[PDB]
């Protein structure tokens, strides 16, 4: 946050620190959260052909 | 001593020179001024001793 400074109305016109805005960088990941599977296809048909 | 100011030809520039400062206002009052005297035989004259 900025810092404010005191002077006198005649008083001579320092100069104070500023408010500093600094640059936030997130990325979204180069990671991904997969999850998979080698489903046969032998697993596919024969699952929907004999399937409960 | 008692008279009216009775302002003359002569101009004094009042020259409002302010400054960066929000506060001061800073004015000056200033005049450029020669004394050419023609004929400076015929102009002036000085008695330069009187005991008084």
């Amino acid at each position: 946050q900025g810092v404010v400074g005191g002077r006198t109305r005649t008083g001579a016109l320092a100069n104070d620190t500023q408010g500093t805005i600094k640059g936030a960088s997130l990325s979204v990941p180069d990671y991904y959260i997969k999850h998979q599977f080698d489903v046969g296809k032998d697993e596919i048909v024969n699952s929907d052909a004999t399937g409960k | 001593t008692g008279d009216t100011p009775s302002e003359s030809t002569l101009w004094v520039r009042l020259a409002d020179v302010s400054d960066e400062h929000p506060d001061l206002l800073k004015f000056e009052l200033s005049v450029a001024l020669q004394l050419v005297a023609f004929d400076l035989i015929d102009s002036i004259s000085v008695i330069r001793d009187i005991t008084q």
